């Protein structure tokens, strides 16, 4: 149900190292179907969705980011230190940050083909 | 090229995502967004292995083989392909992969099929035949 956003975008990103100086930070909060339209839609009111993990509260609050194109290293508490800890991470992973800011499907999208048994 | 309903492929393999219940799946782009999650999930690797099938396209469907012909993977009969998507990968390298949405014989069940094209020359090459087989097959 609860949802937060954190909205990031770089100045790298095929980079070896991960520096957070490279990296800029705008948290958003909606409650609730389509969870891909939802967050998107609201974003650009005020690239992806991308769950990244859920924090208990003692019922638990999920936390979603979402790539573009404020400085992080010059930076909800729970939230801040464990994004800069899962990018710092996966960024030595190698085509995962790329991945994570890559074009959208229509701007992807060559081919459709369609089997007509299968109509209507 | 103009016009061939039979044609074999050198091609790679990123992986499989068999058996969906539905996810809710409708169209190229919710296809192509799936398996871009399931990439970032770790579900399907970023970069596939090193070795190379052979994909033959004809009037029965997709055929997967070993390079060596020895042995086949699968076959996806065309009667129980639903979609077959090629897009750019976006990473870079500029990689164009092929996604096969496949189906069951009682119609209950998905599965997603992802390849690697060494062009995109090939990859709309395979669905140029696969296209002219499902027009042909139509009659
Ligand atoms: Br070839
Ligand atoms: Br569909
Ligand atoms: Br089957």
């Amino acid at each position: 149900e609860d949802a937060y956003v954190a909205v990031i975008r770089p100045k790298s990103l095929n980079s070896r190292e991960y520096r957070a100086k490279s990296y800029e930070i705008l948290l958003l909060e909606t409650k609730l179907s389509e969870i891909t339209q939802g967050i998107l839609d609201y974003v650009v009111e005020t690239k992806r969705v991308v769950l990244m993990k859920k924090f208990p509260l003692d019922r638990e609050a999920s936390l979603f980011i979402v790539p573009s194109v404020y400085c992080l290293q010059d930076i909800t508490a729970r939230m801040l230190i464990a994004l800069d800890k899962w990018l710092d991470e996966r960024h030595a992973q190698s085509h995962f940050i790329p991945a994570l800011f890559r074009p959208s499907p229509l701007e992807r999208i060559k081919t459709n083909v369609i089997n007509p048994a299968y109509a209507t | 090229n103009n016009s061939d309903t039979c044609a074999e492929f050198r091609i790679k393999y990123v992986g499989a995502i068999e058996k969906l219940k539905l996810s809710g799946l409708e169209g190229p782009l919710d296809l192509i967004n799936y398996i871009d999650v399931a990439q970032q999930d770790g579900k399907l690797p970023f970069v596939p292995p090193e070795e190379e099938f052979i994909m033959g396209v004809s009037k029965y469907g997709i055929k997967v083989s070993t390079s060596d012909q020895y042995d086949v993977l699968h076959r996806h009969a065309l009667y129980l392909i639903i979609r077959m998507v090629c897009y750019d990968d976006g990473l870079g390298a500029g990689k164009s992969l092929l996604a096969l949405k496949t189906t069951d014989a009682s119609n209950e069940e998905y599965s997603l099929w992802v390849y690697q094209c060494n062009s995109l020359e090939q990859a709309q090459a395979i669905c140029k035949v696969l296209s002219t087989a499902f027009d042909s097959v139509l009659t």
